[PDB]
């Protein structure tokens, strides 16, 4: 949830 | 703006 | 052997006030801090070795909150990194960045003002121009010293993702800025275009496996820079080889700890070249590793920041602490490296002796030139601190070491502590 | 009728940059009305070190100060303009310093030889030895104008000061010294060029900084034109060969970018012996930027070859390399050739053009990239007259 890599995948 | 070709200032 | 550190100063006390970066300038006389509110505060050392105290020197709003209309997202004004430029002239220059924009700030002293008018008085009271016959040029007069900060250049719109690093080249011309997937090269005097030298973005974001966590230029070599990834590897690039640095010249990585969290804790949060530039230091969640640039396959030294947490990773995951991005820093001689921990503990590792000390940044010792007592953590003998009693909200993420002296700036959430060697 | 002047003078204090900028552009009017004596004693001290420091305002101020010689009382008092310009030659903005140095060079010609040694040369020493590398960077551009018109004793001091700048700790200063090394050598006596310029040229050409070494290629062209052809082999060529083989692609790019200029300087004999092998290596460089830079010079380089061996060298040494470049993966390398390859037809003649050049023309006309095809079509003028 808080992983920066995960945030990027969700965003794009 | 952001380019992968070398800009003049670095050539 | 051990440096006897002493309380010297505490500054500060709200989310906006939380310090987000600390950085000494090249001479060490100036100290800059950024906070989540977008404000930069500069402290100047009293120059009446030098152990004078630091006093507020300048304060300005580096970044303002902004809204990304194109994607309907707020842009944080938090100051991620501050980097000082080498002193060009009497004025001082530093680069300040948030997630999207880098700003070049000029901080200059002024001690005179113009005086004298032809058509009016200093009060602003005008007079009939018909009676004005003899011209007079204004004359500069001394005034009380003041420090002015103005933004000279804005480097904007070049990053799609969040900026994590800025680093100045040794050539005095260029600096890099790295977001999660791209590294861009800038000329310090050109804002309208930047050179994208590294791009690890995959064709399909579904296949994304690595993000850039930190990037830094070599202190001496103009052509060398490194960047680390979430997978725990450091790639050393040579700009001489080719214009684009997609091919690394060296790759640093290590080959009973394969836990579920192994992938998380291995991410490198900070990478620092030693002043000499022969060694490189990386901080991950649990350990500090020092790399010889001639040895790709393993670090030459490894230090454990806080082992007692290795068993508590489950708890740390559940409260998101496991994702904290701690930093590290060398001392001037490269003999001692400092990094932060929880419960306002910060750790010193002496490389020559391989000795450790744990120190606490707390107001309980708020008496100048009072020695800091080494702390001990136990999973409890006299004066030992139980692991379960540690406050994980008290994080020392940002620390800075004076370039020449035994002076360190340790930032807690709200307060900036300055400690000095006992003299 | 002095009211309009009063408005302009007061506007110099105005917070509005535009109004303040307007008055600066009209300093000539202000100085003209005030008078020669008042201008020296009242106006210039106000302009000597201004707190307002916009790049546009300072740039305008530097331009104006270069035309104030008549307003200050002519050449007899031209030295009064130095302090205002000395301040502008220290600011952080590069263009403002460049303009200020330009104005200093302009008013130097109006200094009498006595004034140069009394007021101007001391200014150069202050900048050259200043604590701030902005001033030292500016000083590099002032040596060439004052050197010719000063005594031998002063000349020896100037050459020593310029030598220190070439060894500065700051790369910013060494880049400036490398840039100005060529024009300073042009005013030096030939004996000092061989004895003093060459050691500095050799050192800067082996500097750690890539950005400094690449500037030595320009210095190579300037120094080569000064020395006799017999001395190029001993003094210049060893440094030029290192540049062509330099590990930095940026340094090799400059050699390729200025290859024809080097060809003229060294001469036909050195060109055959050294440049032709060097040109082949550049055309096969690992970096596409270098290959594209060399592709632009194919026509000019072949044209300037001596007629004794031009056609033979092109066919045996240069032409094989062009064939590889036609199939180069990089789009920009192929585009560069397409705009100049057609120019080899007059050199080689009809028979050679059809046998060797024509297959390459057909290959590039069938290339997928529209830019390559457009470039070939745009340059059919030369080929038509041959075939």
């Amino acid at each position: 949830h808080s992983s920066r890599l995960h945030q990027i995948k969700q965003e794009e | 703006h952001v380019t992968r070709r070398t800009p003049d200032y670095f050539l | 052997n051990d440096i006897q550190w002493c309380f010297s100063q505490v500054k500060g006390a709200a989310e906006a006030d939380i310090i987000s970066t600390v950085e000494f300038n090249h001479s060490g006389e100036l100290l800059a801090t950024g906070d989540k509110g977008g404000r930069v505060v500069i402290f100047q050392q009293e120059q009446e070795h030098s152990r004078g105290e630091y006093n507020v020197y300048s304060t300005f709003q580096s970044h303002e909150p902004e809204f990304d209309y194109l994607k309907s997202l707020e842009i944080e004004e938090k100051i991620n990194k501050i980097r000082w430029l080498p002193q060009k002239n009497a004025a001082q220059f530093l680069l300040s960045t948030n997630d999207k924009t880098i700003k070049l700030w000029k901080i200059s002293e002024r001690d005179k003002r113009p005086e004298g008018y032809n058509l009016k008085e200093e009060d602003g009271r005008y007079r009939d121009p018909t009676t004005v016959t003899t011209l007079r040029v204004p004359v500069f007069r001394p005034m009380d010293l003041m420090v002015e900060a103005s933004p000279r250049r804005i480097f904007a719109n070049a990053h799609t993702y969040h900026i994590n690093s800025i680093s100045i080249n040794s050539d005095y011309e260029t600096y890099l800025s790295a977001d999660d997937l791209r590294i861009n090269l800038w000329h310090l005097e050109i804002t309208d275009r930047s050179f994208n030298i590294v791009d690890i973005k995959p064709a399909n974001m579904e296949e994304l496996t690595e993000v850039i966590t930190a990037a830094e230029f070599h202190p001496n070599s103009c052509n060398t820079f490194v960047y680390s990834s979430s997978k725990g590897t450091i790639r050393l690039c040579d700009m001489r080889a080719s214009a684009l640095c997609d091919r690394h010249s060296k790759l640093f990585e290590e080959p009973s700890n394969r836990s579920f969290f192994s992938e998380i804790i291995s991410s490198i949060s900070d990478v620092k070249f030693s002043h000499s530039g022969r060694y490189m230091m990386t901080r991950d969640y649990l350990s500090v590793k020092i790399w010889d640039l001639n040895m790709e396959n393993r670090p030459v030294e490894t230090y454990q920041v806080h082992e007692y947490l290795r068993s508590k990773l489950c708890s740390l995951y559940e409260n998101d602490c496991i994702f904290d991005k701690f930093e590290c820093c060398w001392n001037g001689s490269d003999s001692v490296v400092m990094t932060g921990s929880y419960n306002n503990f910060f750790r010193m590792f002496d490389r020559n002796t391989k000795r450790d000390i744990t120190l606490e940044a707390s107001r309980e010792n708020n008496k100048p030139r009072t020695v800091l007592k080494p702390r001990k953590v136990c999973a409890r003998k006299k004066d030992e601190i139980s692991v379960d009693s540690l406050d994980f909200n008290k994080k020392i993420l940002h620390t800075a070491w004076h370039p020449k002296e035994n002076i360190i700036a340790v930032a807690t959430t709200n307060n900036l502590y300055i400690f000095q060697d006992k003299v | 009728s002095l009211y309009p002047i009063a408005v302009l003078i007061d506007e110099l204090r105005n917070e509005d940059v535009q109004l303040r900028l307007n008055s600066i552009k009209k300093l000539s009017t202000i100085a003209l009305a005030l008078g020669v004596e008042r201008t020296r004693s009242e106006l210039l001290p106000f302009l000597t070190d201004t707190i307002y420091d916009e790049d546009e305002v300072l740039l305008a101020l530097a331009e104006q100060l270069g035309t104030f010689t008549t307003l200050v009382g002519g050449p007899e008092y031209v030295h009064c303009l130095l302090p205002p310009l000395e301040s502008l030659a220290t600011v952080e903005e590069t263009v403002v310093r460049d303009k200020a140095v330009e104005s200093l060079r302009a008013i130097s010609h109006e200094h009498s030889p006595s004034d140069l040694e009394a007021h101007f040369v001391p200014l150069v020493k202050r900048l050259a030895g200043g604590d701030w590398f902005t001033s030292r960077t500016s000083a590099c551009g002032l040596f060439s104008v004052c050197y010719p018109r000063v005594s031998s004793a002063v000349k020896a001091e100037l050459r020593q000061y310029f030598r220190n700048l070439c060894s500065d700790d700051t790369p910013m200063v060494r880049r400036a010294a490398a840039s100005k090394l060529g024009e300073f050598a042009k005013v030096l006596e030939l004996d000092n060029v061989k004895s003093e310029i060459i050691p500095m040229f050799s050192n800067l050409a082996s500097d750690e900084q890539d950005s400094v070494r690449l500037l030595a290629v320009e210095a190579c062209v300037n120094i080569a034109q000064l020395l006799p052809q017999e001395d190029l082999e001993a003094l210049v060529m060893p440094t030029l060969r290192q540049a062509a083989e330099d590990k930095s692609w940026r340094v090799r790019y400059m050699v390729a970018d200025k290859f024809t200029e080097l060809q003229k300087a060294v001469g036909p004999e050195i060109t055959k012996t050294d440049l032709v092998p060097a040109f082949q290596n550049l055309m096969k460089d690992c970096e596409a930027e270098v290959r594209a830079a060399a592709s632009h010079k194919v026509k000019e380089f072949c044209e300037n070859l001596s007629a004794d061996c031009r056609e033979n060298v092109i066919m045996s040494q240069i032409l094989p390399c062009i064939k590889e470049l036609v199939s180069d993966a990089n789009q920009h390398v192929k585009s560069a050739l397409a705009s100049v390859i057609m120019g080899l037809s007059p050199i080689l003649g009809k028979d050679n053009t059809i046998e060797h050049l024509l297959p390459l023309f057909l290959a590039q006309l069938k290339d997928e990239c529209p830019e390559v095809r457009l470039n070939i079509i745009s340059n059919l003028d030369c080929v038509n007259e041959v075939i």
